[PDB]
DNA sequence: GGAAGATCGAAAAAAGCACACGCTGACCCGCGTGGT
DNA sequence: ACCACGCGGGCGGTAGCGTGCTTTTTTCGATCTTCC
RNA sequence: UAUAUGUCAGCGUGU
C-alpha cells in the first residue's frame, strides 16, 4: 500500500514531471504488458509504478534507454526477417 | 490541430459561404407529420436529415447511400449530428444596422462617421434624411434632414441634392468615404491642433481608423444584407406532452424576421407608397435588432410570458451565458453528492464511502472486472448482475476501490484545500464518513454539511490525486504556510484531561518500570491517571550523524503522560508531553515531529494523538452542567458598588456641576471598571476553585470544572464567552454603534429580563446581517482577483536581475506588528547582507531564507533586507522561481509551472468572510511620549533652536526615531511642521518620557533668524483688519484672503520680514534672498510692529481643522481615486502663489534650473501645508489627505507604491486577526502593473500616445538596444483589476469575465488575433492548462513550433 | 445521488442537473480554481472533455475503461462548438487558425 | 473686447452584484380577418 | 356565413416605463477666462 | 453509453 509519496517526489525532485513519470510506468504495465521491477503485492498499477520509482529504479533516463533498446532490437528482428 | 482563434466581422459574402441554403418560410413542423417543413426553420434539405443516414422521403435508408443527395426531396443522406453544424442563410430585403456596432458605446458607426449617435438613431430608425452626396450646393453632405427641411431642399433643387433615408442611407455613406484620405487629414488635423478634447476625439478616430485599414475589415460590412442563423439543433422544439411543443425564444425571433422580409418583399414587389415600405422597413430593423440584442434599445419584445424572449446577445454574456455556464464551468459524470458524518476509524488518507454510491460510481470497472474474470459474456448480463447485486459484485467493487482515489469537494470552494483526494472505505449507511482532521481544512461541520465526490477515470488523473491532492500532502496552509491539520474540540480536551496531575489521588508516589506498568495500572484501577509518580523513560535523539541514541533515566511525571508516552515516536524528547497538553501545545509538538523526523512519522502521530484523545475523552466523562458555571459571591458588592457611583454622578448632573457628555463619558467607564471587576473576580474564583486535602493539609489546585476546563484546554469557548456564562454581559451598542448607558448585568445562567434580551438582539441582528451580506461582495472580489491573476505561473529558474524591495519591520508609534523575521522568510535575498558596522558579508547574494538564516539575520541585529520580488521579476509572460521565493506549501523552493497566481488570488479571497462590510462609527494627542528607552534619531529635518534652547522643526516630513541599544528602529513618529522638541538627535531618553510637543489645532509660522519684524504691504481694510479681543482687548492683526480683499488689494501681498538694527531686511543663511514670511489667509498676528523676536518665534497663527474591512481591500486592489486626494507637487522646487482665478489657489514650482512648465489650481477649501516660498521635492504633500496610489506610481516609482498598497492590505487583514503572506499581494500589484504609454517613439514603430503592454516594451527596448539604436522612453500605467482583466491581449478571458459585448465588438472591429497562452483560455478550450503536470506537455508544443 | 453515465443535454451535450432527473454535481468555477491551484492538468482535461462534452471521448473513456485501459482521448468540447455557432449567427466571423 | 478652449456640474446610460442544492408553475390565446 | 389561420403578445394613456444601490463613462449646458 | 422527452421564471435550504 502507499500513504506519501514524499520519498518519490525527492527521488524525482520536481513532483510534476514525477506524476508524468508513473503515468507512463503504469500504461506500460497496464497496456504494454510488462512486468513490476518490485514484488507484486496486489497493489494497484499506480502505486506498484510509484513503487519501483521510490528506489530509483525507474525515471526517465532509465525509461527513454529501455524504449531505445526496444526499438533497436525489434528493428534488429524485423531486418533479419526481411532478410 | 489549431494554435490560434481569430475574430472579425463577416462580410456577406462569407455569410453566405457558411449557409447551406436559404431560409424563405417561419413554419417550423407540420404538427400533423413531425417532418420538418420545407424552406423553413427546420428544413431537412438546408441543414440535414433527421434521422441518422436516412432520407427524409424515405428512398434510401441505409449506409450503403452516404454522400449522394435524394432527388425527390433534395435531403443529403448523412449522420444527423450535421444539424449541429450546418446553418443558413436569410436574404434581406432592405439593409440593416448590426446593434453590437450600433449602441455599444463607443458607437463604431457614430465614431468612423464622426456624426452624433441621436443623428444615427434617428435616421436609421425612418425618421428623418441624410444626404449621401451635398452637390454643388449649400448643404453639406453630412447633414441631417427632417421630413419639411427635405421637402424644402427638393422644391428648391430637384435632383442636385441625393438624400436618403433609413440603412441604406448610412451604408451608402460608410461605403463612398475612403479609410487613408480620412486618416491622413485627420493626422495633419492633429498634428496643428492643441485643444486637448479635440486631440482625444481625433486620436480616438485615428486609432479605430487605423484598426480597420490594417485588419481586412471594410465599413460597409458593419451594415447586414444577409442575415445568418443558428443550426436547429441548437434550438431544439423540446418534445412534451401530448402534441405540445416547448417554446423557443431564437426560433419566435426568427420567425418574425422571417415574417417582416416576406412582407417588406411582398410590398416593395407591389411598389407600394413611400409611407407603408417605409414602416415596413423599420419594423424589419426593429426585428432584427430584437434578434440581435433585444433590450439594448428600447423596450424588449416579449413573448407569451408577459416577458422579453431570449436574444442570441443574452444567451452568451452574463451569469447565465455560455461562457460562464458551460465553459468555465460544467457538469460532470461519474460524480455524487452526499450528507458528511464523521468518521472517528478512519486514517488520514482515507474516507468512508457508502456502498450504493461506489456500486454506481464505479459501474463501468465493474462491468469491465466481471468481463475479464469470466463471470459475464457481455455489457448486459453484467448490468443484470449488478442491477440485481450479486455476491460477487461486492469483491469486484472491493477490488476496484483498493486504490483508486476519490476527490471530495465541499460546495464553497474557497481555496485551493476546499477539494482533496481520499482513499475510499466501503461502508453501510447513507452518509459519507469524513475524517475529523481535515474538517478544518473544508470548513465543513456536522451539522448538515453534504459534500459530493468525483472518481479520476484515466491513470495520469489517479496520480495526479494521490501524489498532488492527496490528504497527507496537503499539511501546510499555501496562504501563509501555517499548519492546517490541529486538534480542535474533542483531542485537545482528552489530551488535557489525560495529561494533568492532582496533587492527591489513587496510587501517588510509586515507582513504575515504563509506560506499559502505567497503563496496566491505569486499566487495572489500582492508580488514577493524575497520580504523580516516577517512571523510567528512554529516550531517544538525533546526534550529529543522524543516528538514534537512546538515554534512559527516572521522570517525575504523571499516569497519563507515561501512557501518551507510548504513540510518541523514537526521535522525540519526553519535555514535549511532561505537561498539561493544552491546543497550542499539542499543535508545538506536531510541528516538533514534523520538524525532526519527516512527514510519515508525522501523520501516524497525529492519527495515533486522535484516537488517543477521543478514547480518553470518552473515558473521562466530562460533561456540562448548571453548577459548573459557578456565580462569584462579590458579583452583588460589585454591581451595588457601580449603582451608588452611577446614583452620584447622576446626582452631580442633577445639581449641574456636570454636563451630559462627560457624565455619560464616566457612568460607561465605571461601568466598564465594574464589568472588568467581575470578571477577574469570577476567573480568580474558577481557576483555582478546587482545595485537595494532602496530608490533612488544604492544598490549592488548578480547578477540574468542566467549563474552565474546556477553556483553559483550548478546545470550545474563550474568556469572553465563559466571561458572559458566569459574569455580566457587560455593556452592549445600538445599531448605530452608540454604547448604552445601562448594561446587561445578568448572566446566562441567570435570568436576562425582556429589556436586556431586546437590547443584545440589536447588536445579534447586525452581525447577523453583515454576515449574510458579506458573502456576495467576497465573492465578486475573489472573482476579479482570480481573474486578473489567471494568466501568471513561474515559467524560469533566475532571472539574474539585481533589483528588489527592502523589507523593514512595520511600526506605528507603539506596535511592532511583523518583525523582520517573517517578513524575510522564505524570500531570496537580491544583495549581498553587510553585517552591520563591519561592511562584511553575512548572507550570500542569491541564497534563499529559510530559518537559519533568519536566526543568524536576527541575532546580528539587521532591520533593513533587499529581497527580490515577484513586481519587479525580468522574466516576461511569468515570473520566476527565484524572483517569487519559497512555495508556502512545501518548504523548498517553488518549481516551474506552478500556478502562482491562482493560489495568490484564493489565499487573499478566501479570509474575506473573515472581514467586514458594515462601516463602525477623543482628539489626537498633542506632543510624542517615547515607550521604552534607546537613543533618538531625526530623519529628513531642517530645525533651528530657539531662544530657550529648544530645537523647534521647519521641516514638513520630519520622522522621529526611537533606537534600542542594538541599532534597530523599535519606534517611528512623525513630528508635524513647528514642533518643539524637548531632547535633540542622538540623545539617550527614558521610558515615558516626552519629547516633542506642539499645538494641533493652528499651525504658526515658525522664523529660523532673529531680529525686528517689520511690516510690508498691508493697508487696514484691504488686506488686514486689526481687531480687538472680547476680553484682554488687545488689537490683533487678522489677515482675510481673496473673498474678502478688493481689487486694490488684489496684488498686496502681505508680509513680515526680519530686520537688523539698520532697518533692512537679514539674508538668510545660505540663501541670497532675503528673510520674507508672506502671511496667507485668515492668519492671526499678535506681536506688534518693531517688537523684537528671537529664532523660532511663531510670527502667526492659521486654524487648521472610515471604510471597513471588504470596501477597503476593493478600493485598495481597484486603484480607486479617493474623494478627497492628497495633491502632490509634480517637480522638485521652490513654490509661488499666482493670481487666483475660478475661486482656486495658483501654484507655480520653481526649479533652480529647470524650466517652469507646470502650474496647478488648487481648490479654494483644500489646506495649503506649504508656505509661500518654501522649497518642495517630488512626492511632496501639498494638501493633507489619502493618496492617491496612481500619484504615488508616478511621482515615487513602482516600488513605492507596491509598498504602500501591501501595507495598507496587510493592516486591513491584520485588524482581523488574518496571516497572509506578501507574496499574493505583490502578485496582484504586479498584474495591476502590466500596462505602459510611450513617451518618446524612438526607433520603435509604438506610437508617441499609445498604451501598450509592458512586456512588449521591454522586447522592443531589448531588440533595438542589441542593434546598437535607440529604444523607446515608457511610463507605467496602474489600473485597476477589472480594468487590467478587460485590458489585456487575450480578447477570450476579457469577453468571459464580463462586458462581453463591448469585448467581442472591439475585437471583431480591430481584428484580434488570440494566442492560448494562459489557464482560462485553455479551460475553455478544453486542452492542458500551461501549469503544473500539463505545462511542460505544452513546452514541447512550444519546442515544435520553432522546428 | 450518484451517476456515472445517463442522459444528456440537447444544446449543449452536458450532462443534466438534479436528483429527479439522473444528473451529474456541477464542476464550478471555483473548483476549476482549487483544481489550477494543484496541477491537477490530466484532472482538469478529463473534467472538461472526457466527462461532459467530447461525444467521442465520451465513448472511447466508456470502452477504455471497459475493456481495462485508464486512457483517455481530449477531443474537441461541445459548448466551444456551440459558442462558436453562436457568435456566428451574428455578423462577427470567428474561427480557429491552424498556423 | 468677443470667439474659442478649458472647467464644473447635472444628467443619462451601462454594467456589476459568491457557490451549491431542493421544490413548484408554465410551455396558450384572443382578437381579427380574409378565406371559405 | 362560419371559421380556421395567424400573429404577435404591453398596460394604460394626449406617454412612458421612476420612487429605498454603487461605480464608471459619456454628453451637454452653463460659466469662465485667455488671448490675438 | 447512444437510448427513450427539458428549458425558463418564482420560492426555499446550507456556507
Ligand atoms: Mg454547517
Ligand atoms: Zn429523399
Ligand atoms: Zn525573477
Amino acid at each position: 500500500a502507499r500513504v506519501t509519496v514524499q520519498d518519490a517526489v525527492e527521488k524525482i525532485g520536481n513532483r510534476f514531471d514525477l506524476v508524468l513519470v508513473a503515468a507512463r510506468r503504469a500504461r506500460q504495465m497496464q497496456v504494454g504488458g510488462k512486468d513490476p521491477l518490485v514484488p507484486e503485492e496486489n497493489d494497484k498499477t499506480t502505486v506498484i509504478a510509484l513503487r519501483e520509482i521510490e528506489e530509483g529504479l525507474i525515471n526517465n533516463q532509465i525509461l527513454d534507454v529501455r524504449e531505445r533498446q526496444e526499438q533497436q532490437e525489434q528493428e534488429a528482428a524485423e531486418l533479419q526477417a526481411v532478410t | 490541430e489549431f494554435d490560434a482563434i481569430k475574430i472579425a466581422l463577416a462580410s456577406p459574402d462569407m455569410i453566405r459561404s457558411w449557409s447551406f441554403g436559404e431560409v424563405k418560410k417561419p413554419e417550423t413542423i407540420n404538427y400533423r407529420t413531425f417532418k420538418p417543413e420545407r424552406d423553413g426553420l427546420f428544413c431537412a434539405r438546408i441543414f440535414g436529415p433527421v434521422k441518422d443516414y436516412e432520407c427524409l422521403c424515405g428512398k434510401y435508408k441505409r449506409l450503403k447511400h452516404r454522400g449522394v443527395i435524394c432527388e425527390k426531396c433534395g435531403v443529403e443522406v448523412t449522420q444527423t449530428k450535421v444539424r449541429r453544424e450546418r446553418m443558413g442563410h436569410i436574404e434581406l430585403a432592405s439593409p440593416t444596422a448590426h446593434i453590437w456596432f450600433l449602441k455599444s458605446l463607443p458607437s463604431r458607426i457614430g465614431l468612423l462617421l464622426d456624426m452624433p449617435l441621436r443623428d444615427i438613431e434617428r435616421v436609421l430608425y425612418f425618421e428623418s434624411y441624410v444626404v449621401i452626396e451635398g452637390g454643388m450646393t449649400n448643404l453639406e453632405r453630412q447633414q441631417i434632414l427632417t421630413e419639411e427641411q427635405y421637402l424644402d431642399a427638393l422644391e428648391e433643387f430637384g435632383d442636385e441634392f441625393d438624400a436618403k433615408m433609413g440603412a441604406e442611407a448610412i451604408q451608402a455613406l460608410l461605403k463612398s468615404m475612403d479609410l487613408e484620405q480620412e486618416c491622413e487629414q485627420l493626422r495633419e488635423e492633429l498634428n496643428e491642433t492643441n485643444s486637448e478634447t479635440k486631440r482625444k476625439k481625433l486620436t480616438k478616430r485615428i486609432k479605430l481608423l487605423e484598426a480597420f485599414v490594417q485588419s481586412g475589415n471594410k465599413p460597409e460590412w458593419m451594415i447586414l444584407t444577409v442575415l445568418p442563423v443558428l443550426p436547429p439543433d441548437l434550438r431544439p422544439l423540446v418534445p412534451l406532452d401530448g402534441g405540445r411543443f416547448a417554446t423557443s425564444d431564437l426560433n419566435d425571433l426568427y420567425r418574425r424576421v422571417i415574417n417582416r422580409n416576406n412582407r417588406l418583399k411582398r410590398l416593395l414587389d407591389l411598389a407600394a407608397p413611400d409611407i407603408i415600405v417605409r414602416n415596413e422597413k423599420r419594423m424589419l430593423q426593429e426585428a432584427v435588432d430584437a434578434l440581435l440584442d433585444n433590450g439594448r434599445r428600447g423596450r424588449a419584445i416579449t413573448g407569451s410570458n408577459k416577458r422579453p424572449l431570449k436574444s442570441l446577445a443574452d444567451m452568451i454574456k452574463g451569469k447565465q451565458g455560455r461562457f460562464r455556464q458551460n465553459l468555465l464551468g460544467k457538469r460532470v459524470d461519474y460524480s455524487g453528492r452526499s450528507v458528511i458524518t464523521v468518521g472517528p476509524y478512519l486514517r488520514l488518507h482515507q474516507c468512508g464511502l457508502p456502498k450504493k454510491m461506489a456500486l454506481e460510481l464505479f459501474k463501468p470497472f465493474i462491468y469491465g472486472k466481471l468481463e475479464l474474470r469470466g463471470l459475464a459474456t457481455t455489457i448486459k448480463a453484467a448490468k443484470k448482475m449488478v442491477e440485481r447485486e450479486e455476491a460477487v459484485v461486492w469483491d469486484i467493487l472491493d477490488e476496484v476501490i483498493r486504490e483508486h482515489p476519490v476527490l471530495l469537494n465541499r460546495a464553497p470552494t474557497l481555496h485551493r484545500l476546499g477539494i482533496q483526494a481520499f482513499e475510499p472505505v466501503l461502508i453501510e449507511g447513507k452518509a459519507i464518513q469524513l475524517h475529523p482532521l481535515v474538517c478544518a481544512a473544508y470548513n465543513a461541520d456536522f451539522d448538515g454539511d453534504q459534500m459530493a465526490v468525483h472518481v479520476p477515470l484515466t491513470l495520469e488523473a489517479q496520480l495526479e490525486a494521490r501524489a498532488l491532492m492527496m490528504s497527507t500532502n496537503n499539511i501546510l496552509s499555501p496562504a501563509n504556510g501555517e499548519p492546517i491539520i490541529v486538534p480542535s474540540q474533542d483531542v485537545v480536551l482528552g489530551l488535557y484531561y489525560m495529561t494533568r496531575d492532582c496533587v492527591n489521588a489513587k496510587g501517588e508516589g510509586m515507582v513504575l518500570t515504563g509506560p506499559k506498568e502505567a497503563e496496566r495500572l491505569y486499566r487495572s484501577g489500582l492508580a488514577s491517571l493524575h497520580a504523580r509518580v516516577k517512571v523510567r523513560i528512554t529516550e531517544y535523539e538525533k546526534d550529529a550523524n543522524g543516528e538514534l541514541v537512546a538515554k534512559t533515566s527516572l521522570k517525575d511525571t504523571t499516569v497519563g503522560r507515561a501512557i501518551l508516552w507510548m504513540i510518541v515516536p523514537k526521535g522525540l524528547p519526553y519535555s514535549i508531553v511532561n505537561q498539561a497538553l493544552g491546543k497550542k501545545a499539542i499543535s508545538k509538538m506536531l510541528n516538533t515531529c514534523y520538524r525532526i523526523l519527516g512527514l510519515k512519522p508525522t501523520v501516524i502521530f497525529a492519527d495515533q494523538i486522535m484516537y488517543t484523545g477521543f478514547a480518553y475523552a470518552a473515558r473521562s466523562g466530562a460533561s456540562v452542567g448548571i453548577d459548573d458555571m459557578v456565580i462569584p459571591e462579590k458579583k452583588h458588592e460589585i454591581i451595588s458598588e457601580a449603582e451608588a457611583e452611577v446614583a452620584e454622578i447622576q446626582e452631580q448632573f442633577q445639581s449641574g456641576l456636570v454636563t451630559a457628555g462627560e457624565r455619560y463619558n464616566k457612568v460607561i467607564d465605571i461601568w466598564a471598571a465594574a464589568n472588568d471587576r467581575v470578571s477577574k473576580a469570577m476567573m480568580d474564583n474558577l481557576q483555582t476553585e478546587t482545595v485537595i486535602n494532602r496530608d490533612g493539609q488544604e492544598e490549592k489546585q488548578v480547578s477540574f470544572n468542566s467549563i474552565y476546563m474546556m477553556a483553559d484546554s483550548g478546545a470550545r469557548g474563550s474568556a469572553a464567552q465563559i466571561r458572559q456564562l458566569a459574569g455580566m454581559r457587560g455593556l452592549m451598542a445600538k445599531p448605530d454603534g452608540s454604547i448604552i448607558e445601562t448594561p446587561i448585568t445578568a448572566n446566562f445562567r441567570e435570568g436576562l429580563n425582556v429589556l436586556q434580551y431586546f437590547i443584545s438582539t440589536h447588536g445579534a441582528r447586525k452581525g447577523l446581517a453583515d454576515t449574510a451580506l458579506k458573502t456576495a461582495n467576497s465573492g465578486y472580489l475573489t472573482r476579479r482577483l482570480v481573474d486578473v491573476a489567471q494568466d501568471l505561473v513561474v515559467t524560469e529558474d533566475d532571472c539574474g536581475t539585481h533589483e528588489g524591495i527592502m523589507m523593514t519591520p512595520v511600526i506605528e508609534g507603539g506596535d511592532v506588528k511583523e518583525p523582520l523575521r517573517d517578513r524575510v522568510l522564505g524570500r531570496v535575498t537580491a544583495e549581498d547582507v553587510l553585517k552591520p558596522g563591519t561592511a562584511d558579508i553575512l548572507v550570500p547574494r542569491n541564497t534563499l531564507l529559510h530559518e537559519q538564516w533568519c536566526d543568524l539575520l536576527e541575532e546580528n541585529s539587521v532591520d533593513a533586507v533587499k529581497v527580490r520580488s515577484v513586481v519587479s521579476c525580468d522574466t516576461d509572460f511569468g515570473v520566476c522561481a527565484h524572483c517569487y521565493g519559497r512555495d508556502l506549501a512545501r518548504g523548498h523552493i517553488i518549481n516551474k509551472g506552478e500556478a502562482i497566481g491562482v493560489i495568490a488570488a484564493q489565499s487573499i479571497g478566501e479570509p474575506g468572510t473573515q472581514l467586514t462590510m458594515r462601516t463602525f462609527h477623543a482628539a489626537a494627542e498633542s506632543s510624542i511620549q517615547v515607550k521604552n528607552k534607546g537613543s533618538i534619531k531625526l530623519s529628513n529635518v531642517k530645525s533651528v533652536v530657539n531662544s530657550s534652547g529648544k530645537l523647534v522643526i521647519t521641516s514638513r516630513n520630519t520622522e522621529l526615531k526611537l533606537i534600542d541599544e542594538f541599532g534597530r528602529t523599535k519606534e517611528s513618529y512623525k513630528v508635524p511642521y513647528g514642533a518643539v522638541l524637548a531632547k535633540g538627535d542622538g540623545e539617550q531618553v527614558a521610558g515615558g518620557e516626552t519629547v516633542a510637543n506642539w499645538d494641533p489645532h493652528t499651525m504658526p509660522v515658525i522664523t529660523e533668524v532673529s531680529g525686528f519684524v517689520r511690516f510690508t504691504d498691508m493697508i487696514d481694510g484691504q488686506t488686514i483688519t486689526r481687531q480687538t479681543d472680547e476680553l484682554t482687548g488687545l488689537s490683533s492683526l487678522v489677515v482675510l484672503d481673496s473673498a474678502e480683499r478688493t481689487a486694490g488689494g488684489k496684488d498686496l501681498r502681505p508680509a513680515l520680514k526680519i530686520v537688523d538694527a539698520q532697518g533692512n531686511d537679514v539674508l538668510i543663511p545660505g540663501t541670497d534672498m532675503p528673510a520674507q514670511y508672506f502671511l496667507p489667509g485668515k492668519a492671526i498676528v499678535q506681536l506688534e510692529d518693531g517688537v523684537q523676536i528671537s529664532s523660532g518665534d511663531t510670527l502667526a497663527r492659521i486654524p487648521q481643522e472610515i471604510t471597513g474591512g471588504l470596501p477597503r481591500v476593493a478600493d485598495l486592489f481597484e486603484a480607486r481615486r479617493p474623494k478627497e486626494p492628497a495633491i502632490l507637487a509634480e517637480i522638485s522646487g521652490i513654490v509661488s502663489f499666482g493670481k487666483e482665478t475660478k475661486g482656486k489657489r495658483r501654484l507655480v514650482i520653481t526649479p533652480v534650473d529647470g524650466s517652469d512648465p507646470y502650474e496647478e489650481m488648487i481648490p479654494k477649501w483644500r489646506q495649503l501645508n506649504v508656505f509661500e516660498g518654501e522649497r518642495v521635492e517630488r512626492g511632496d504633500v501639498i494638501s493633507d489627505g489619502p493618496e492617491a496610489p496612481h500619484d504615488i506610481l508616478r511621482l515615487r516609482g513602482v516600488h513605492a507604491v507596491t509598498r504602500y498598497i501591501v501595507n495598507e492590505v496587510q493592516d486591513v487583514y491584520r485588524l482581523q486577526g488574518v496571516k497572509i503572506n506578501d507574496k499574493h499581494i505583490e502578485v496582484i500589484v504586479r498584474q495591476m502593473l502590466r500596462k505602459a504609454t510611450i513617451v518618446n517613439a524612438g526607433s520603435s514603430d509604438f506610437l508617441e500616445g499609445e498604451q501598450v503592454e509592458y512586456s512588449r516594451v521591454k522586447i522592443a527596448n531589448r531588440e533595438l538596444e542589441a542593434n546598437g539604436k535607440v529604444g523607446a522612453t515608457y511610463s507605467r500605467d496602474l489600473l485597476g483589476i477589472t480594468k487590467a482583466s478587460l485590458a489585456t491581449e487575450s480578447f477570450i478571458s476579457a469577453a468571459s469575465f464580463q462586458e462581453t459585448t463591448r469585448v467581442l465588438t472591439e475585437a471583431a472591429v480591430a481584428g484580434k488575433r488570440d494566442e492560448l497562452r494562459g489557464l482560462k483560455e485553455n479551460v475553455i478550450v478544453g486542452r492542458l492548462i500551461p501549469a503544473g503536470t500539463g505545462y511542460a506537455y505544452h513546452q514541447d508544443r512550444m519546442r515544435r513550433r520553432a522546428a | 445521488h450518484a451517476r456515472s453515465t445517463g442522459s444528456y443535454s440537447l444544446v449543449t451535450q452536458q450532462p443534466l442537473g438534479g436528483k429527479a432527473q439522473f444528473g451529474g454535481q456541477r464542476f464550478g468555477e471555483m473548483e476549476v480554481w482549487a483544481l489550477e491551484a494543484y496541477g491537477a492538468a490530466y484532472t482538469l482535461q478529463e473534467m472538461l472533455t472526457v466527462k461532459s462534452d467530447d461525444v467521442n471521448g465520451r465513448t472511447k473513456m466508456y470502452k477504455n475503461i471497459v475493456d481495462g485501459n485508464h486512457q483517455m482521448e481530449p477531443g474537441m468540447p461541445e459548448s466551444f462548438n456551440v459558442l462558436l455557432k453562436e457568435i456566428r449567427s451574428l455578423g462577427i466571423n470567428i474561427e480557429l487558425e491552424d498556423e
